[PDB]
DNA sequence: TCACGTATGCTATAATGTGGTCTGACGCGG
DNA sequence: TCCGCGTCAGACTCGTAATTATAGCATACGTGAGG
RNA sequence: GAGUCU
């Protein structure tokens, strides 16, 4: 017995009929015409090719059994669109699909934030340029050495190189054996702490009382414009919908409410004190 | 630990009787280990890695 | 300059600190004699002997 | 929010979808350019919620104007971002996948329930072989595996006649088809015929599961998952590092593997691909789900980028860094800081120096609150800036908040409760915390750079809890031992020592002073030394029979300094207390005396004043340390040259081949170890009484005022041990092994060690510091085990009404009485009416505290042993009663209802283990055993009283003892035990049993480094199973040729002579056996391993001759490290390798039949005519000689007792006394003081469960172990109402098992074994009703004990009433 | 009361029920604004409560008497 | 080092660690057993809820203390809420059966 | 470090547990005063905005 | 109906079973 | 008797941020603006 | 990973 997933699938595909020249054409003749038996025993037989192609395409993004799975999917489209009428062989044609289906599916899954086809192939242009620049500039190539080789924007070379930077995980320890990781340092800035929470309770409870303080028509017009007491933040012209119905008298009364309130902050002890804030 | 051969023995860690099982380890700088070891019944045994 | 706890010695069994103290005192005693002879300005032959 | 309990069950596929708010159908996270949740991705906004508060993705609906609005465009609910940590999701797996916790977590659960091996199930999962689900014709058996070839057989022959399938689908259909009701009945009815042990064990566990599976509402289907739930995004966040880099949890990486393989599987099923491809994908799906749930369990864990494995879900639950131990049974805390601590010798005992800027940041909210009240700040933002500028007004208000507002101070490690104490803060100038010197002992805090944590008790309850419970002044006595932890040390002891001690004449001897104030007048005026013998008038108040103090004036002959110290002494203590020269041991008794006479207030002020004067007079003294202060004896080089010659003599005899290697090793160590004693006694004699002074008479002598001597004599710091290394001889150093190096260091630290002496010293140095780093954690793990078992136990009731208790004889061990009855019995309710010798008037009532007053009366009347109410004997179901526990040792008065005793007990046991592992390890350099117990000398005259002794007279004319556990008493005039010894086997007694001896007589004598085997009969020696080479070996000399035989054990023995026992058979002149007097035993002494024999075959012997000499090599210095494992084993209730055999039922013995050497005992009791049979090994020489009236629990084999056998045969009080005595002996060897009641607490938790023998009138019936408390609550209603009485047997448990046996699964999953606890609770559908402390600590509730005790019981009446 | 809370414990009994009574009375002076029986002497509401317990003015039973007095007086203005 | 109120961790919602981060002090199970043993359950609950996770507790209590009122208005730690979802994501039904 | 006049004698418990009492004169001489050079960086990065 | 970013598609020489650490301990089941 | 699994003290300070490799171009697919 | 108190 062997209870590992890999060496079991490998045992199965082993006892598989290795096809010859017009054996491929004989089955694929009835495969394109549509045959139950042909599709399977063509695909079943040619799994041995997929493994070898996937073996070289490893240690790059997925493990191994992952490349075989997406490799087997390329072998199936090789069988659907093979032409036995053409004198050329299947192992030639299918090698194009299995190298292709693995290459193109790796680009998507290998990256945690999904990186698209254009930006990845953009990037590979810059990467292979870098290796040739590097042999003759000893030190790694700069983003301007790469941009100036292709005569393309430094922003565009920096943009794509910036997307290559890999993602560190939160459960990675800085300590070693078992000290602390990155969650143990990183703050939740979205939830504000008691000091910050109570400050807007105190700022806005201070203001609920400063509303009752100013004149009845001045705290009506000023509050409902900014959307403090009303439902919607309106403008000088839009306060006319309510009862104001004025453009000059609304603007005089808005600023009249703020001027009496500016001297309420000069006397209570803020004004220039709370100007820095 | 220096490479070479080194002879060692579990005293009474191996087994209940406390049979001192003698052993050997051929330790290379690169490549697989070679262990020779006794058993309670004094049969010789070989294990790689 | 510093006042240390004598009870921080017998437990610790580090007697070298006391031998260091006694000798360090002796060494300064020579320094303070030479300092006195240089302040007094006695003689090059006298500094040579001591 | 508030609730009653929590319940665990398996998640139904239906149930998983209820929690989900959308299916994650893609492994995408975010768009790389416009950073947003992707379309049905892992961080989808449409499923889990919006990133900002009340904002959809597209941004159509913003703020609370749109309250409960789901955007039609992006599809996102306008709600709080809070919803993203709360809403879950799901994945519809195209194919079923087994849940690893209900598969790998043994017992297998899915396998135990199917009665099918785990191996067989895994073959089906990874698609190696088909399993038959329901074989139509029973040609094919159910649960039978068919190989891929064997499936092809049935397929052509039968076809539809059988339904055998493969993969997780097959195991799920296999779990679906099985009927719990029908199989459970069958298992019951077919257990009748066989009835063995392991069948009835496993078949009964299968019944228990099947029944619990039904009653839990769980289906076996759900062991296999068809649906996979998803964790909410905020709990596995993708957030940005400050720089452009991002970071994500390892769960996102495991979810992605699962979704990729599930979506691809759906595609390959859509493509109707061959099964070979589909199987690979189903294996990979099982692998990714198994990796998600528990990564490293089924196979090698899946590693990410770092080479380390991805952290799974199970990992964030399980063990140390799991939620339980790190983020739930313990927390990071607001209003906290720390710093480097430093002295405050000016401070009072209720105070501590708290830095300005620390206290400012600590008390920020209270300052903003005062600033608004006094009208200085309008708003909080305004108040924030006033404090940030550190305005002058702010310091004044800070000063106002802090008065009468206590602060908590903590040190690592927190070993016992006194590791945290409350103080009144004193604002200080610097940045360093000032700690009161007297509380330094509780913290174990030295000022060589310790740091201490600061906590603000914010709430008023917390201010009152700080001041009433945790204040430093309330916490004086140790809760471990009723003795003060607040005790002066270092300078303070040396100062009072220097003050009190006298000196010859001195300045102004034999003067006459008006009072203690005129004594201070002559000392400060410069006319008398503190050491002048003077008559002084002093007026002592001594307390009357009533509360009133009686005043008495008298001339006292004391020194000037002693008169001055009386000024500190409060009125109530006699002047006799300051009349002696005071050391640390005496000063501790002063505050203990004062605590019991006066109260708390007087002691706190007295303790302070002692500290003040002690420091100040230490400073006056100018005590110092020079090289000349380390006097060496003039006769050191003399002692060494003599002792050198003695050791050279044994090594020269070893070269001849007279003495062996092991013998010389023990013999040489004894010579050097007595030489170190000789040099040290010379040193201390030429150091202590070295001052020879001229008095105004002529010449006399007194104790030396050598500075170092005073420092070790007073006990301020160091001891005679340390002075050896300084001035005398360094001694035997210990090997890193523990065994002692044969060459000791002759030199001392004044003289200096040479190159080699240092190199030898370093062996011991490193091994000590090594235990300080490593072995501390075995000890600290004991603390943890102890706490988890005793946790829940609290004083519930005032008085249980139980009559029972443990009889406490005084620990009189090894000449000097080690622990009086008074000490052991103090602060304990008298169980039974315990009167005076003449039983004709009761002396002490039954339900009454033992105050020091009553304990003194016990010594007057000479009460010998006293039955005392114990924690173990309490009949409280709920917890323990106040009476059974007794006095709170920390408080010196009756324990309160509500106090948590379990935790206090664990801590007292755990702490000295843990702290002593760091103590004599940093401080240890050397080894100091002296195990050379050659001979007992009796000290008082007495009659010799041996017990458990069977001796035989020898040719010489000496009473030789042929029993292992012989004890020797010392009986006085009236007839009571004063001294007690252990007389060993093969020892020669001076006088036999009953004979009178004088004082200072050798009453017994023997050889320590050898355990002889002595005969009971006379005649010749026969060699049986002593074949040379197989069992024994042989070595000879020259001219004549003396040969010795050495018995090999199973280690140095071949497989040939394994079943041969080597023994020296006795025979007569004819050649026949010699019967041992009055028994049918032919004489045969079995020699064990390593046994050296000098008598060869055919040698004449008398009774009492030594046949063989078993070596006794144990030269390890027993520190905490060598004894602590014994403690752990005792608390964990391990049977030893060779349990001693005990009689199960009282009655008449008859020996029976035999199995090739192995004995049988068909014992038929007098009343119980039915027999009890039990097999006995061959080599066990038995103590009992058969045909005799043996009772329950009589030692048949000599050897160590299983605690299980003690409880089984001789009840609870027996096993309690075994554990307390055995454990306590180990701490007594190290001088650790732990009250018996604390061990009794834990033993009570060990005696928690009980197995039900006879059937009940509920559903206990038979074999089911349930808790003691539960079966008794049933028996209360059964004894009155009637029906079948449930017979019982109390069972013993180890700590680690008793902790896991608790019904609270949250207590169990928080201790250890998190993975197992959760699954067994999930399958039983258990509900934890949050009983104990752990549970409420977890949920963040009020403790159901201590101050909250009142509150929790008030909720419990709300639950009863309606 | 100031350092030492032994006198307050001797008056009630339980160290725990002392903290419960002292906190109840502390909360009355903290929010309700009840007037202190002992001279303030410039101490925190916590210590006032302890002083009042030490002297035997505040107690579990006395506090229930005085709560029933204020409660039932308002109940009688209703009825 | 000293801290009253500061940043909170992302998942656990507990205070940060270290002066490097301006963090609160660790109240370990060792330190929990000390207040357990005394009886001071309010002191402990304070440190388990309003000083730690309890999100309503910490902001509410800060406001109580500026209003002068030293009131315990507690709740349930977010770390327990996390334990619930972590156990539910394992495929284990853990629900709160109430009074 | 620096060598200095040290006296071994207790002093009002200000040298309690190896706690140390130093003259103002050592602090006045600035002889145990240490220099601490400290490096703080200011980075202009590129955000989305 | 283009503009734009994103995705799907196809390439016929033959090619057809894979390839990091090597050491803990003491206990307690099945 | 042998293999597997489970435990293994408590806080603090600092410190840094790693790597690879995926061809090339043509029609199709979706949303958003302008005639 | 290099330390500090036990
Ligand atoms: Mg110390
Ligand atoms: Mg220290
Ligand atoms: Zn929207
Ligand atoms: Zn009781």
């Amino acid at each position: 017995r062997v209870l590992d997933a890999t060496q079991l699938y490998l045992g199965e595909i082993g006892y598989s009929p290795l096809l010859t020249a017009e054996e491929e054409v004989y089955f694929a003749r009835r495969a394109l015409r549509g045959d139950v038996a042909s599709r399977r025993r063509m695909i079943e037989s040619n799994l041995r090719l997929v493994v070898k192609i996937a073996r070289r395409y490893g240690n790059r993004g997925l493990a191994l059994l992952d490349l075989i799975e997406e490799g087997n999917l390329g072998l199936i489209r090789a069988v659907e669109k093979f032409d036995p009428e053409r004198g050329f062989r299947f192992s030639t044609y299918a090698t194009w699909w299995i190298r292709q289906t693995i290459e193109r599916a790796i680009m998507n899954q290998t990256r945690t934030i999904r990186l698209p086809i254009h930006i990845v192939k953009e990037l590979n242009v810059y990467l292979r340029t870098a290796r040739e620049l590097s042999h003759k500039l000893d030190h790694e190539p700069s983003a301007e050495e790469i941009a100036e080789q292709l005569d393309k924007p430094v922003d565009d070379v920096s943009r794509m190189l910036r997307l290559n930077e890999r993602i560190t995980s939160v459960d990675t320890p800085l300590g070693g054996d078992s000290e602390k990781a990155l969650l143990d340092i990183l703050a939740d800035e979205k939830e504000n702490g008691p000091e910050d929470t109570t400050q807007d309770d105190d700022m806005k409870q201070s203001i609920v009382k400063w509303l009752f303080e100013l004149n009845a028509k001045q705290r009506e017009v000023l509050a409902r414009r900014f959307g403090l007491l009303g439902y919607e933040a309106a403008t000088l012209e839009d306060v006319g919908r309510e009862i104001g119905l004025t453009r000059e008298r609304v603007r005089q009364i808005q600023v009249e409410g703020l001027r009496r309130l500016r001297e309420i902050l000069q006397t209570q002890g803020l004004n220039i004190e709370a100007l820095f804030l | 630990r220096s490479p070479g051969v080194f002879f060692d023995s579990d005293k009474g860690k191996t087994h209940s009787s406390g049979k001192v099982l003698y052993n050997a380890r051929i330790i290379p700088y690169r490549g697989s280990w070679l262990d020779f070891e006794f058993d309670p019944k004094d049969n010789l045994f070989v294990r790689i890695d | 300059d510093i006042v240390l706890n004598p009870l921080g010695v017998p437990s610790r069994m580090n007697i070298g600190q006391i031998l260091e103290t006694h000798l360090g005192m002796a060494a300064k005693g020579i320094g303070d004699k030479i300092n006195a002879m240089l302040k007094q300005q006695q003689e090059v032959a006298k500094l040579r002997e001591f | 929010e508030e609730f009653d309990a929590i319940k665990i069950a398996l998640a139904s596929p239906d149930m998983i979808r209820s929690w989900s708010f959308g299916e994650v159908k893609k492994p995408e996270t975010i768009n790389y350019r416009t950073f947003k949740p992707e379309r049905d991705g892992l961080f989808c906004a449409r499923i889990f919620g919006p990133v900002k508060d009340y904002e959809c993705l597209c941004g159509k609906y913003k703020r609370l104007k749109h309250r409960g609005v789901i955007c039609e465009k992006c599809g996102v609910e306008v709600t709080q971002t809070k919803v993203r940590r709360e809403r879950m999701g799901h994945i519809e797996l195209a194919s079923p996948t087994a849940h690893i916790w209900f598969l790998k977590s043994l017992p297998s659960r899915i396998g135990l329930l199917l009665d099918m091996p785990l191996r067989d199930i895994e073959r089906v999962l990874y698609f190696e072989s088909y399993v038959v689900i329901e074989g139509g014709m029973t040609n094919l058996e159910r649960q039978q595996i068919l190989t891929e070839e064997q499936y092809l057989d049935a397929l052509e022959e039968f076809g539809d006649e059988f339904d055998a399938k493969m993969g997780a689908e097959a195991i799920q259909a296999l779990l679906k088809s099985m009927d719990l009701e029908q199989e459970c009945e069958q298992l019951r009815e077919e257990l009748n015929e066989t009835n063995s042990e392991t069948k009835r064990k496993k078949l009964t566990k299968r019944i228990k599961l099947l029944e619990a599976f039904v009653q839990s509402g769980n289906k076996p289907e759900w062991m296999i998952l068809t649906v996979l739930p998803v964790l909410p995004p905020d709990l596995r966040p993708l957030v940005p590092l400050d720089g452009g880099r991002f970071a994500t949890s390892d769960l996102n990486d495991l979810y992605r593997r699962v979704i990729n393989r599930n979506n691809r599987l759906k595609r390959l099923l859509d493509l109707a691909a061959p099964d070979i491809i589909v199987r690979n994908e189903k294996r990979m799906l099982q692998e990714a789900v198994d990796a998600l749930l528990d990564n490293g369990r089924r196979g090698r864990a899946i590693t990410g980028s770092n080479k380390r494995p991805l952290k799974s879900l199970a990992d964030m639950i399980k063990g140390k860094q799991g939620r339980f131990r790190q983020n739930l049974l313990g927390k990071r805390v607001d209003y906290s800081g720390r710093s480097v601590i430093t002295v405050g010798p000016y401070l009072r005992l209720h105070q501590c120096g708290l830095p300005k800027k620390m206290a400012l940041e600590l008390f920020k909210p209270f300052i903003y609150g005062k600033l608004e009240l006094r009208g200085l700040a309008t708003t909080i933002k305004a108040a924030k800036k006033m404090v940030e500028r550190e305005e002058a007004v702010v310091w004044d208000i800070l000063d106002e908040v802090i008065r009468e507002h206590p602060v908590l101070l903590n040190r690592a490690p927190t070993l016992h409760r006194l590791g945290i104490q409350a103080f009144e803060p004193v604002l200080i100038e610097g940045k360093a915390i000032q700690l009161h010197p007297l509380v330094c002992a509780a913290y174990n805090a030295d000022f060589d750079g310790d740091q201490m944590a600061v906590h603000v008790p914010l709430t008023l309850e917390a201010q009152l809890e700080a001041r009433a419970l945790m204040m430093s002044t309330n916490n004086i006595l140790s809760p471990a031992n009723g003795e003060p932890i607040i005790v002066p040390s270092q300078d303070v002891v040396l100062g009072l020592y220097y003050m009190t001690r006298d000196c010859v004449n001195a300045k102004g001897e034999g003067m006459v002073l008006t009072g203690p104030k005129e004594a201070e007048r002559l000392y400060r005026s410069g006319l008398a030394s503190l050491h002048a013998r003077v008559k002084v008038r002093i007026t002592e108040y001594e307390k009357d029979a009533n509360g009133e103090l009686v005043a008495k004036t008298s001339l006292k002959d004391t020194t000037v300094g002693r008169a001055i110290l009386w000024m500190i002494v409060p009125k109530g203590l006699p002047y006799s207390i300051v009349n002696q020269a005071l050391g640390k041991k005496a000063i501790s008794k002063m505050l203990n005396t004062c605590y019991r006479i006066l109260g708390l207030k007087p002691t706190v002020i007295f303790a302070d004043q002692i500290m003040y004067t002690g420091f100040a007079y230490a400073a006056r003294s100018g005590a110092s340390v020079g090289i000349d202060d380390m006097v060496i004896p003039e006769k050191k080089h003399e002692i060494i040259s003599e002792a050198e010659a003695e050791v050279a003599e044994i090594q020269e005899q070893f070269q001849s081949g007279l003495v062996t290697a092991g013998e010389r090793y023990n013999k040489v160590i004894d010579i050097w170890a007595a030489a170190n004693d000789r040099v040290s006694k010379a040193m201390m004699d030429n150091l202590q009484t070295e001052t020879v002074i001229n008095r105004d008479g002529q010449e006399e002598k007194q104790v030396s005022f050598n500075s170092i001597y005073m420092m070790a004599d007073s006990g301020a710091r160091g001891s005679a041990a340390q002075i050896r290394q300084l001035a005398g001889m360094r001694g035997l150093m210990a090997k890193p092994d523990g065994s002692i190096i044969e060459t000791p260091i002759t030199a001392n630290f004044r003289e200096g060690l040479n190159v080699l002496q240092y190199f030898i010293s370093t062996h011991g140095a490193r091994k000590g510091l090594a235990d300080t780093a490593l072995k501390t954690a075995n000890s600290g793990y004991l603390t943890r085990r102890l706490v988890d078992v005793a946790q829940d136990l609290v004083v519930t009731e005032d008085d249980c009404g139980t009559h029972e208790g443990i009889m406490m004889t005084p620990v009189i061990e090894g000449g000097d009485v080690k622990e009086p009855l008074r000490d052991r019995v103090l602060g304990r309710v008298t169980a039974e009416d315990v009167l005076k010798p003449g039983t004709a008037d009761i002396l002490v009532p039954r339900n009454t505290l033992l105050h020091e007053q009553w304990c003194d009366l016990l010594e007057e009347n000479s009460v010998d042993a006293v039955k005392v109410r114990s924690v173990v004997s309490c009949d409280t179901d709920f917890g323990v009663c106040a009476h059974c526990y007794g006095r709170d040792l920390a408080r010196g008065h009756i324990i309160n209802k509500g106090e948590a005793i379990g935790v206090i007990a664990a801590q007292s046991i755990g702490e000295p283990g843990t702290q002593l592992t760091m103590r004599t390890f940093h401080i240890g350099g050397a080894a100091s055993r002296a195990a050379a117990e050659s001979s007992i000398q009796v000290k008082n005259k007495g009659s010799i009283k041996l017990s458990n002794v069977k001796s035989v007279v020898n040719s010489s004319g000496k009473l030789v003892i042929t029993s292992r556990n012989t004890e020797l008493k010392l009986i006085d005039e009236f007839g009571r035990t004063k001294e007690s010894y252990k007389v060993p086997y093969g020892a020669v007694l001076a006088k036999g049993d009953g004979e009178q001896v004088a004082g200072g007589e050798t009453v017994a004598n023997w050889d320590p480094h050898t355990m002889p085997v002595i005969t009971e009969v006379s005649g010749f020696v026969r060699f049986t199973d002593m074949i040379d080479g197989q069992t024994i070996t042989r070595q000879t000399d020259e001219l004549t040729g003396l040969s010795s035989l050495v018995v090999l054990d199973s280690a140095e023995r071949t497989a040939g002579g394994k079943d041969l026992r080597p023994a020296l058979k006795i025979v007569d002149a004819q050649g026949n056996d010699v019967l041992i007097p009055g028994t049918d035993m032919p004489a045969q002494y079995f020699l064990p391993g390593k046994a050296i024999v000098q008598l060869e075959d055919g040698v004449q012997i008398s009774s009492g001759d030594t046949l063989a000499r078993i070596p006794q090599e144990s030269g390890g210095t027993k520190d905490i490290t060598g004894g602590l494992p014994r403690v752990a084993d005792l608390f964990e209730a391990r049977r030893p390798k060779e349990p001693a055999i005990l009689a199960e039922i009282s009655g008449i013995v008859s020996f029976g039949k035999e199995t090739k050497g192995k004995r049988r005992l068909v014992i038929t009791p007098v009343d119980g005519s039915d027999p009890y049979e039990e097999m006995i090994p061959k080599w066990r020489q038995l103590n009992v000689f058969e045909g005799e009236r043996v009772e329950r629990g009589d030692v048949i084999s000599d050897g160590p007792e299983a605690p299980h056998d003690i409880l089984r045969l001789r009840g609870v009080h027996a096993v309690t006394r075994y554990i307390v005595n055995e454990v306590q002996d180990v701490y007594r060897l190290q001088g650790v003081k732990i009250n018996d009641k604390h061990i009794e607490v834990i033993v009570r938790q060990m005696l928690r469960k009980a197995t039900i023998v006879n059937a009940g009138s509920s559903d206990f019936l038979e074999g089911e172990q349930v808790e003691y408390s539960r079966v008794k609550i049933a028996n209360r209603e059964l004894e009155a109402n009637g029906k079948v009485g449930a017979t019982y047997s109390r069972d013993l448990l180890g700590i680690t098992k008793a902790s896991l046996a608790t019904e609270s699964f949250i207590s169990a999953a928080s201790f250890q074994e998190t993975t197992r606890v959760l699954t067994e609770a999930a399958v039983a559908g258990k509900r934890d009703e949050l009983r104990g402390l752990k549970e409420n600590v977890i949920v963040g509730r009020l403790i159901p004990a201590g101050t909250g005790y009142a509150y929790h019981q008030d909720r419990m009446r709300r639950r009863a009433a309606g | 009361a100031r350092v030492t809370v032994q006198d307050a414990v001797e008056k009630i009994g339980n160290r725990f029920d002392l903290v419960l009574v002292a906190a109840r009375r502390a909360r009355q002076m903290q929010v309700g604004g009840k007037d202190p029986l002992v001279p303030e002497e410039n101490d925190k509401t916590t210590v006032i409560a302890l002083r009042e317990i030490e002297e035997g003015l505040i107690n579990n039973q006395i506090l229930d008497v005085r709560e029933r007095q204020e409660q039932q007086e308002q109940e009688a203005a209703e009825l | 080092h000293a801290r009253s109120t500061g940043s909170y961790s992302l998942v656990t919602q507990q205070p940060l660690g270290g002066k490097a981060q301006f963090g609160g002090q660790r109240f370990g199970e060792m330190e929990v057993w000390a207040l357990e043993a005394y009886g001071a359950a309010y002191t402990l609950q304070e440190m388990l809820t309003v000083k730690s996770d309890d999100v309503n507790g910490r902001t509410k209590m800060y406001k109580n203390i500026v209003d002068g009122n030293h009131q315990m208005e507690p709740g349930m730690p977010e770390s327990f809420n996390v334990l619930l979802k972590e156990i539910r994501s394992l495929g284990i039904n853990i629900e709160l059966e109430d009074e | 470090g620096q060598n200095m006049r040290v006296a071994f004698m207790p002093w009002n418990g200000y040298n309690f547990e190896d706690s140390i009492l130093v003259s103002e004169r050592v602090v006045q001489e600035d002889r145990f005063t240490t220099i601490h050079i400290q490096e703080l960086a200011c980075v202009s990065r590129d955000t989305k905005l």
